[PDB]
């Protein structure tokens, strides 16, 4: 695909996963809070 | 009114709130003004609406004004942890141990766990194994890491054997063992005069380091010099004053435990403590 079926289509692949990637990235400053 | 008492109210706790101790009465100590039922009144709801704060102990009830990050806090949380999650943030630095909250708040272990999980994901919460048994898995807030404490498991006799080295030296010159006699040669002059010791000393020498920790108070320098002087590394001389046991020696009839080996194979004869029993 081009690079803008790319963008818009990774757009909305990650728009409708950022709630995956919610929970991934704020574990991953639960990381972090697993020091104290 | 409720906005309007509210905020005056909560004016007297951001301000002060006569600290923790505040009582209803010192309401009245602060505003009288309000009518028994009208102040209540807007207490109550302004619990409903999380804004206000009580406290349950001593005599009559403890008030403070709220955060507002806690109020929403638990307010999203569900009724078991309601109480359960505020009455184990009351628990302070110590915080409390599982089990007895079902005497305390009278539920199930099993309807108390999910929600303890629950602040465990809320990270408002955290099992802390303290100096007692690990049976426990007491809990306290997850903002806090307080407790009644060395470390209780290893590496101290590491730097024993540091501090038995210098209080070694401190008696006489260093250990000249290499031929037979090197103490003392009667202690440099006068084997009376030198009355020598750490005590406050210590530290200035625990400055050494080379080891990761933090430091350590002068009471626990003399917990630590008792234990030597109960397997005699050293001696004690006059309170905190300490010799050594000269057992620099087992370092290294007639008798002593070292420098001592058995055959201990075969032959029928030989001497145990065990078989009289």
């Amino acid at each position: 695909l081009n690079e803008e079926a790319s963008k818009l289509k990774e757009r909305i692949w990650i728009g409708l996963n950022a709630d995956f990637l919610l929970e991934q990235e704020s574990k991953r400053l639960k990381q972090e809070a697993d020091i104290a | 009114q409720l906005s309007d008492n509210a905020k005056t109210l909560h004016s007297q706790m951001m301000s002060k709130g006569i600290g923790a101790l505040f009582t209803q009465q010192e309401l009245q100590k602060q505003m009288g003004i309000g009518s028994l039922t009208d102040l209540m009144s807007i207490v109550q709801e302004l619990l409903d609406k999380n804004l206000i704060k009580l406290v349950k102990q001593n005599d009559e009830l403890k008030f403070q004004g709220v955060l507002e990050s806690e109020a929403q806090k638990k307010a999203t949380m569900s009724a078991e942890e309601a109480l359960v999650y505020s009455y184990i943030e009351a628990s302070g630095r110590e915080g409390i141990w599982s089990k007895t909250i079902k005497a305390r708040t009278n539920l199930h272990q099993h309807v108390v766990l999910k929600c303890l999980k629950s602040l465990e994901s809320q990270r408002y919460v955290k099992s802390v194994k303290s100096v007692k048994f690990p049976t426990r898995k007491i809990y306290m807030l997850y903002s806090l890491q307080p407790s009644v404490d060395e470390l209780d498991i290893e590496f101290i006799n590491s730097l024993l054997t540091i501090v038995w080295r210098f209080i070694s030296e401190n008696t006489f010159p260093n250990g000249f063992k290499n031929f037979e006699n090197g103490p003392k040669k009667n202690v440099f002059y006068a084997p009376n005069v030198k009355n020598y010791s750490t005590t406050q000393e210590i530290l200035e020498f625990i400055t050494a380091a080379q080891v990761a920790n933090v430091e350590l108070t002068p009471s626990n320098i003399r917990s630590l010099c008792e234990v030597l002087v109960y397997d005699d590394k050293l001696e004690k001389v006059t309170h905190d004053c300490y010799r050594v046991t000269l057992e620099s020696i087992l370092q290294m009839s007639i008798f002593n435990y070292f420098k001592m080996f058995p055959a201990s194979k075969h032959d029928k004869e030989v001497v145990y403590f065990d078989e009289w029993t």
